[PDB]
RNA sequence: AGCGGGGUGGAGCAGCCUGGUAGCUCGUCGGGCUCAUAACCCGAAGAUCGUCGGUUCAAAUCCGGCCCCCGCUACCA
RNA sequence: AUGCCCCGAAACCCCCGGGCUACACGCGCGCUACAAUGGGCGGGACAAUGGGUGCCGACCCCGAAAGGGGGAGGUAAUCCCCUAAACCCGCCCUCAGUUCGGAUCGCGGGCUGCAACUCGCCCGCGUGAAGCUGGAAUCCCUAGUACCCGCGCGUCAUCAUCGCGC
């Protein structure tokens, strides 16, 4: 019942250097990281590394919906920006390989009403 | 020697239609990847599917069971570079359905949104809703 | 309590005597035609048949007891 | 371009993230089909208009494909886009929701771009929805015209079921 993620545990995945796990997501993550991170992303992966270290601790709220989840970002909560707030969103084991804005619906679940004067030929 | 049924893998066979045809009705085999694996086995693939033999039989389940063992290349398969194994591999019948199913719940369990989108039963890949994809009845106003 | 009658889409009848669709008018929803509304034309939803059995290859109604309803009469505590 | 009225430390000027892409439903214009006046596989034929230096790229090598690494010539009647499809020949299927139809979805591989989840395009294997010719109504067209078949340019870093032309 344990992770694994091509046979590997979280563990061997933690001890892994960036380009070596490039090898194991699919292809638009593994473009994505080969041509380098932003420097927002730098920023928000400096500040994770701090929180990890034992430092910051702060809530970790963030614009960049378009960052792709690490495994050493396991275990931690972050305020991903929907367009008008942040949501907070807990790191599973799972998520490995997705962007972050996946976990922030920006958009309503639609309800209908009764349809209003002109919404059929006989109703205008 | 000629066989009106012939059960390869669990499921019945015609054996009045070509073999490349008849391995078809599996779930999990297409006709391009039913050539392949005629072609891997020896077999001509316009013969009819009554003709076959128990060991040809079993042969072609041997296949089924590990194709690129037998050298099937590794691009041709259903399921390549699995997700927990890490292996390529190819699924039929019931084990295809439920890695299937485990595949959409394991996108159910983060709450993704291609998650969300199966559970509503609305279209996954990105597609406009306003004018088609309309399933129900006339509302009146 | 006795006698007679029938229960058929939301409404009103065919549908049983002569067995082969559950059919006919109104109604609800949608579309046509017109610059537009009314009139007019078209399509769809809606009664698995109100329960069992006998008949029949085939009916509900042909018949039978049950479900309740309707009408007339009897009925002096 | 411009009169009047308004805002004039916001109704002006920048940056980040969203939306214009939502979805019980009504309608317009179209594409693909409902198969033999066909589907698949192998082979054989014949164009024109236009465009190219922030670009078109022959030719060689690697890869199953999409693609990748070098790179002649071209500021062009000189080099390139550029050996079209419908059509013809041979074999399989024989009236069936099928060897018809290809919507929907799973896994994997790529390109453009500062960025691909919301919200891009391409490739491999798998899966296989409605649809068996369409009521009342109603549209276009008189000759190289209508029908059928593909191609070029515009938009354009990437993206054509569109517009204008051949
Ligand atoms: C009237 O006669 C009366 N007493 C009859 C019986 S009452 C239950
Ligand atoms: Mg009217
Ligand atoms: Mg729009
Ligand atoms: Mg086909
Ligand atoms: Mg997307
Ligand atoms: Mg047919």
């Amino acid at each position: 019942k344990e992770f694994r993620y091509r046979g590997y545990t979280l563990e061997q995945l933690m001890n892994m250097s960036l380009e070596e796990l490039a090898k194991l997501l699919p292809a638009r993550q593994r473009r994505s990281l080969k041509r380098g991170l932003t420097p927002e992303q730098k920023k928000l992966l400096r500040k994770i590394r701090l929180a990890k270290k034992g430092k910051y601790n702060k809530p970790i709220r963030t614009h960049c919906r378009d960052m792709i989840v690490l495994p050493e970002m396991v275990g931690l909560t972050i305020y991903v920006h929907n367009g008008k707030e942040f949501v907070p969103v807990e790191i599973k084991p799972e998520m490995i390989g997705h962007y972050l804005g996946e976990f922030a619906p920006t958009r309503k679940r639609v309800q209908h009403g009764a349809p209003g004067i002109g919404a059929t030929r006989s109703s205008m | 020697d000629f066989r009106h049924i012939v059960r390869v893998a669990g499921v019945d066979l015609d054996g009045n239609k070509q073999l490349r045809w008849a391995l078809t009705a599996i779930k999990g085999v297409g006709i391009n990847f039913a050539t392949m694996v005629c072609r891997v086995a020896g077999l001509d693939p316009f013969m009819k599917a009554g003709y076959l033999t128990d060991e040809q039989v079993k042969k072609i389940e041997e296949i089924l069971q590990d194709p690129v063992a037998h050298g099937i290349p590794r691009w041709a398969v259903n399921r390549p570079k699995d997700y927990e194994t890490g292996r390529d591999l190819h699924l039929i019948t019931a084990k295809l359905d439920m890695a299937i199913r485990e595949d959409i719940m394991r996108l159910r369990r983060i709450r993704a949104y291609r998650g969300i989108r199966h559970e509503l039963g609305l279209p996954v890949r990105g597609q406009r809703t306003r004018s088609n994809f309309r399933r129900g009845q006339t509302v009146g106003v």
